[PDB]
RNA sequence: ACCGUGAGGGAAAGGUGAAAAGAACCCCGGGAGGGGAGUGAAAUAGAGCCUGAAACCGUGGGCUUACAAGCAGUCACGGCCCCGCAAGGGGUUGUGGCGUGCCUAUUGAAGCAUGAGCCGGCGACUCACGGUCGUGGGCGAGCUUAAGCCGUUGAGGCGGAG
RNA sequence: AGGUGGAGCCUGGGAGUGAGGGCGCGAGCGAUAACGUCCGCGUCCGAGCGCGGGAACAACCGAGACCGCCAGCUAAGGCCC
RNA sequence: GGGGGAUGACCCCAGGCGGUAGGGGAGCGUUCCCGAUGCCGAUGAAGGCCGACCCGCGAGGCGGCUGGAGGUAAGGGAAGU
């Protein structure tokens, strides 16, 4: 009924090590807060995890306003003559043109603009 | 290009390592004036393993002259655990860190 | 039932409702269990040592903190204890039981008492070359009352007797045969 | 070859470049297989019209592949004494954009 | 060995190889130690010389660094560098974007409350006899002490006070 | 009666804390003084009731965190930077 | 929980799922005893060193380099984990 465990826990701790880039100087090997650390930009990652998509959710918000502005106004006009739509109602992509394809976007700018007014 | 060495070198790992971080990588002959004339111990030594060394290769390893030092390094080991007074109650002791002692001797 | 007949060209006995019967693994194993138990052994680590010496734990107010475990070697900590009780008298009925039931399963094979004279360990050789296989692998000695002698020496030992020779025997996947005498082990059945 | 649609999630601006698509396990399994993908945002060689002009044709891709969780963790972690891992999901069968 | 006047305490420390065949000779050098030759399956197996990990000190290389904040970092986008799982990823980061470490005890903790300098190995709900419920199962009257006998393996089987 | 829907009751094994505060309200004390304490009715936090807001701020307004980075409507709260 | 499950699994929707003491269920490697009609390895036991297949996972497998001799158990058992 030996233990020696040995060999084991050694293994673990490589683990995270992997775990463990190259981060910040130390914890780069930090067998601790090298371990810790851990967690921490884990959980973060995490919050990181399901953040993005919002960071987005702005993102084209610009990009967006480029040119929702361009021609000549703004995300409460557009918007509320867009939703006036019936068959067709998109926003991501949306952006992400009016830069690619110019007429496409200044276009619908248009049937929107209507929509409005 | 052939190289110098040795282990159980008593003496400052560090201060040696000034030692060549000059002579370091530079025309053979050239240093060989350096820690002819420089200063700081280590010098003599650092000088000694480039004489074996020189040597070792024109003699076994291979055109002279040509020669320098492609690279150069020391490492640490073996401690010399010192005891000293007693916290004047309890140990005190210091360690004359060993020193190793390679260094490269290569063909222009 | 097909209770065969060795010297095979002979005749055939019949299968006794006992061993017939179903099963019962659960039982199975534990027959086995109550096996290997009552028959371990035991250890430990000193009681002296783990234990043994004088012991200054050491003031306090010092920068320490302060005969026992947790420092080397020392202590032990709950080790292999010999005053380990290590038997674990199964029960009669329950055992007994097992065999058959056991036995059971080794019906899924019959030695003429006429065997009970042959005398060399290469007539085994023979009544070996009888009817050979990977079962007879297994094998399995016995006869019925006093031993198959000579037929206990061999490359595959072990001579119960018609009475003696139990799970623990081959219970074990195996295979073997026993000396009508031996089915007066049965009877003990 | 440029065209924008949208499915149960926009997952869109594509033509033929086969887009990594959001599960479908009852008609996917069609290997390079045929269906239709509902527009709304008609852009084809610089000429447009109403995504609601649009739903009433449309495309088809077919049915590629099913890529394979690419790669992805997620630490769950906390100094709350709360700890945990999970590695990535979203997949996905492949499949071509089927443009017309 | 060692601290203790004493009674007493009371450690650490094993491993080359198939066997020495254990490194004649030549080289720089006062030597140790380093360069060749030779043993050799291999000596980065080489004399405290099997495996010989980490921490920690070096030598080169990629990337990166002087109007810049935080251990962290992780999400976005960009350039350099390599594509033995190539039209996808490696590594490093310039920016910006959101971010208070980690453990015990705490009403409550980033902590300026304590715990820890760094790495490796030891190191903490166990065993026995009772009793107690639950469950896996053998008979319903169910069940066995201690012992007697049998015992490569050593094979259990009889014992009926309780 | 019960639209509900999923709590309820008894028998039995295994537990933990046995000292908390914070807010609104109704009372006690208190200089109607204290992030004071003392009882009550609801909530609140519990080392994660982690995220939004109020700059920052357990905690008060909204919210119940199984997981899906380049979807969509809103809450409270906001939209000159 | 419930509608039929062939052993899987598949379909609906109800239905949540943040959680420390602490309660119930399920799994993982660790050194050993089986070899329940089990044995791999000098064209490497094992440990080591490094990795963009398998799993929610704790681990697996597998390929490249190292190193001198072991030990693995398809399954149940045990414990100085």
């Amino acid at each position: 009924p030996r233990a020696k465990t040995g060999i084991v826990r050694r293994r673990r701790h490589k683990k995270v090590l992997k775990r463990a880039k190259g981060f910040w100087g130390s914890r780069s090997k930090q067998y601790r807060n090298a371990f810790q650390t851990l967690l921490n930009a884990a959980t973060y990652e995490y919050r990181d995890r399901r953040n993005k998509k919002r960071d987005f959710r702005r993102l084209w918000i610009q990009r967006i306003n480029a040119g929702a502005r361009l021609h000549g106004m703004n995300y409460s006009t557009f918007i509320n003559g867009l939703k006036r739509a019936n068959i067709d109602l998109n926003r991501k992509v949306l952006a992400d043109i009016a830069a690619r394809e110019p007429e496409a976007f200044k276009a619908l700018v248009d049937a929107s603009r209507n929509a409005r007014q | 290009e052939a190289k110098a060495i040795a282990r159980y070198v008593r003496i400052s790992p560090r201060k040696v390592r000034l030692v060549v971080d000059l002579i370091r990588g530079k025309s053979l002959e050239e240093a060989r004036n350096i820690l002819r004339y420089t200063n700081k111990r280590g010098a003599y030594f650092v000088a000694k393993v480039l004489e074996s060394a020189a040597a070792n290769a024109v003699n076994n390893h291979d055109l002279e002259d040509r020669l320098y030092v492609k690279a150069a390094y020391v490492d640490e080991g073996p401690a010399l655990k010192r005891v000293l007074p007693r916290a004047r109650g309890r140990a005190d002791i210091i360690k004359k860190r060993t020193s190793h002692i390679t260094v490269i001797l290569g063909e222009k | 039932m097909e209770a065969t007949i060795y010297d095979n060209t002979d005749g055939e006995v019949d299968l006794p409702d006992v061993f017939e019967t179903p099963v019962r693994s659960d039982l199975i194993g534990k027959a086995v269990r109550a096996a290997q138990a009552n028959r371990k052994q035991d250890y430990g680590s000193d009681e002296y040592a783990g234990l043994r010496t004088p012991a200054e734990s050491f003031g306090s107010g010092r920068g320490q903190a302060h005969r026992v475990p947790q420092a080397v070697k020392g202590r032990s900590a709950h080790p292999p204890k010999t005053e380990k009780d290590r038997s674990l008298d199964l029960n009669d009925k329950e055992r007994q039981l097992a065999v058959r039931s056991a036995l059971a399963a080794t019906a899924d094979v019959v030695v003429s008492d006429d065997f009970e004279d042959l005398v060399k360990t290469q007539e085994v050789v023979s009544l070996l070359e009888a009817l050979d296989v990977h079962a007879d692998i297994d094998r399995l000695f016995v006869t019925s009352d006093e031993p198959s002698t000579a037929a206990r020496n061999l490359a595959g030992a072990d001579v119960a007797t018609a009475s003696e020779v139990n799970t623990e025997d081959l219970a074990p996947g195996r295979l073997t045969v026993f000396t009508e005498s031996a089915l007066a082990e049965v009877a003990e059945r | 070859m440029f065209a924008i649609i949208q499915t149960g999630g926009k997952q869109y601006r594509v033509s033929e470049g086969d887009v990594i698509r959001v599960e479908s396990l009852q008609g996917e399994a069609g290997d390079k297989v045929e269906l239709k993908a509902l527009f709304v945002g008609g852009e084809q060689t610089v000429f447009g019209e109403d995504a609601g002009k649009y739903t009433v044709q449309a495309e088809v891709v077919e049915h590629g592949r099913g890529k394979k969780i690419y790669i992805r963790k997620y630490k769950s972690g906390v100094q709350y004494r709360r700890r945990t891992g999970h590695r990535q999901n979203f997949t996905a069968i492949k499949i071509l954009g089927i443009q017309g």
